[PDB]
């Protein structure tokens, strides 16, 4: 090798290995593109805390490995997911990452309600933390790029009872129209559009832009317009600058979505159009990306001064009716 | 652009701004084989090796500084015998290029880059061909990533430098020269011992003194410990005297010979 032997045996001896430190086998909680995730307690005594233990897909320090590590190694906010430790395994060269174990997420909660409405103090708290976390990420010029209920984790019983944790794991329901009109560049405003869809989803328990499945996606657009209405030139002036604009003009007619709008949609789902909640949702679900409010501005909306105030614990100190994550 | 203002809550700042006296203590290890002078000449030599590897591969100067910081940090706490610095140099470029989002440098292209630069630019130090294959780089990378405690994002002086000279309103006169002095600071321990903006101020002071431009009032108006800036000026001014007397090409084969060698297994 021509690499010092003492140095190699010292570091090898002292190196912590995931399988010595953590009990995890049989306790797989998620598959996916970016790895397999296991729910993992510790073998050695000094912990009651579960941890999400994630084996990255593949060998070596890949571009995806490198990025995920790079960022989370720096980020500290109570509403971003936290990286407790990295394990590099020299034998097989697989990279392991530890993350504090969030029992639930918004995909499972909303679904659970959709099997039988979603309590309002909770709804307003959920959004407020989602905003506080995303504002932090945006402040540090870090865009999420793929927000949706499956990526809003919520901590279970423990010292972080009911606190939203933003995460990235690996549909076009939460995508802003400009992305669908082939915008070749992610932005802060694209995230805020996605937070808009969630909020609406929370209030009603249905996805606002629910739809069956290049960057141009026709049927998904038809749904936005069926809900939102077709944008007037005045509403979004630079729609013409979007690369798939003339194709939009080819396949759609403004008149088709005449007399249908977000108020008429939310009215149907028993959300009152003169509520602070609606008036905010509207500012998130703005079609022209540069006319959406920022995350900071939304946090300052009087909706969060309206009774009841959002609580740190999303669950209001109540019993949690949602079930624990199944193994596979 | 990511994490662009997080310095004071950074892993850089909270774990990789080292105390000088701790740094020179764990250095006494290699000082039994190399003298103090020889050791800093080595540091220049590899600062220049990483530079050429950057240049050869077409890479922005920000990627080279990151690479150069990873090389310093490794040998900042470990002996020159532990891993070969000829292996560790391109490995740092390889990792930096990933961390700084320009892409993976290919197996073939990375190894040709090493092979060619030592063959071309550093023929005097290395009469045998670059020996390592890609499996080596991949192995050393893990050892490098573990040693850094996965601290990949690195702040450099070029951003604060820029912001400062734009605030002065003499960007054209000072930026070309100040930027060069900052590159030259990587020949020293400075990136391990001072926040990037300080090194930025330090360099920017020299630039103005070399260019005879008075900026006393502008400097007076800053809320920084000017004692600490004088420390960095001192070191910049000296490295240039180090440059003058150091005859890299005549000396370095002897100095690379003195390096403590790795021990292969029993
Ligand atoms: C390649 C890559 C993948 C993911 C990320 N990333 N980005 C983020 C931001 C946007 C929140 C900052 C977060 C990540 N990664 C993660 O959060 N990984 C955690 C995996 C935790 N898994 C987990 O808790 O499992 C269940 C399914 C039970 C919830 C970065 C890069």
């Amino acid at each position: 090798d021509k690499m010092d032997y003492d140095f190699k045996v010292k570091l090898s001896s002292e190196r912590e290995r995931v399988e010595d430190l953590f009990e995890y086998e049989g306790c797989k909680v998620g598959r996916g593109t970016y790895g397999h995730v296991y729910k993992a307690k510790r073998k050695d005594g000094k912990d009651d805390k579960d941890y999400a233990l994630k084996q990255i897909e593949g060998t070596g320090i890949s571009m995806s490995a490198c990025r995920e590590i790079a960022l989370l190694r720096e980020l500290k906010h109570p509403n971003v997911i936290s990286l407790q430790k990295v394990f590099l395994s020299h034998a097989d060269r697989k990279v392991w990452l530890l993350f504090d174990y969030a029992e639930h997420d918004l995909w499972h909660i909303i679904k659970f309600h959709r099997a039988s409405q979603l309590p309002r103090g909770m709804v307003k708290s959920l959004l407020y933390q989602i905003l506080d976390g995303i504002h932090y990420l945006h402040a540090n010029w870090v865009l999420h790029r793929d927000l949706k209920p499956a990526n809003i984790l919520v901590m279970g019983e423990g010292p972080e009872r009911g606190r939203v944790k933003i995460a990235d794991m690996g549909t076009f329901w939460y995508r802003a129209p400009e992305l669908l009109l082939g915008a070749r560049h992610y932005t802060k405003a694209i995230d805020i559009w996605a937070i808009g869809c969630i909020f609406a989803e929370l209030l009603t328990s249905e996805p606002i832009f629910h739809c069956r499945q290049n960057p141009y996606h026709h049927d998904q657009l038809d749904r936005i317009f069926n809900v939102m209405g077709f944008p007037a030139d005045k509403d979004w002036e630079d729609i013409k600058k979007m690369p798939e604009h003339s194709t939009l003009m080819k396949d759609f007619r403004r008149n088709t979505y005449t007399n249908c709008s977000l108020i008429k949609y939310m009215e149907k789902h028993k959300v009152k159009p003169d509520s602070k909640a609606f008036h905010l949702l509207q500012k998130l679900l703005t079609m022209d990306p540069i006319k959406r409010i920022t995350s900071e501005q939304a946090m300052q909306d009087p909706y969060f001064l309206e009774d009841p105030l959002p609580t740190s614990d999303v669950f209001a100190g109540c019993q949690i009716p949602y079930p624990k994550r199944e193994f596979l | 652009k990511a994490m662009a203002g997080n310095f004071w809550q950074s892993s850089h700042y909270l774990q990789w701004i080292l105390d000088k006296q701790d740094l020179l203590k764990e250095r006494q290890k290699d000082l039994k084989f190399l003298s103090e002078e020889e050791y800093w000449k080595l540091q220049i030599f590899f600062t220049n090796v990483i530079q050429a590897l950057g240049e050869h591969l077409k890479l922005r100067q920000q990627v080279i500084a990151t690479a150069t910081v990873y090389f310093k940090r490794f040998y900042a706490r470990y002996s020159l015998k532990s891993i070969d610095p000829v292996l560790m140099a391109p490995t740092c470029v390889f990792l930096a290029s990933k961390v700084e989002e320009f892409g993976v440098v290919s197996n073939t292209r990375l190894i040709a880059a090493a092979t060619s630069v030592l063959k071309t630019r550093f023929s005097y130090a290395f009469p045998k061909e670059f020996p390592y294959r890609m499996n080596h780089i991949l192995e050393c990378e893990f050892y490098l990533l573990e040693l850094m405690d996965c601290c990949l994002i690195v702040y450099h002086p070029y951003r604060p430098l820029l912001q400062y000279v734009q605030d002065m309103g003499q960007e054209d006169m000072l930026l070309p020269l100040a930027w060069r002095i900052v590159n030259d600071t990587y020949r020293t321990d400075l990136c391990l011992l001072y926040p990037p903006f300080m090194i930025a101020l330090a360099c920017l002071h020299v630039a103005c003194v070399v260019q005879q431009k008075d900026a006393r009032q502008w400097f007076a108006e800053l809320s920084v410990d000017m004692e600490k800036i004088l420390e960095i000026i001192r070191v910049i001014l000296k490295l240039y005297e180090q440059w003058k007397n150091f005859d890299e090409r005549k000396e370095m084969a002897t100095i690379l010979s003195k390096m403590p060698k790795p021990k292969p297994p029993p």
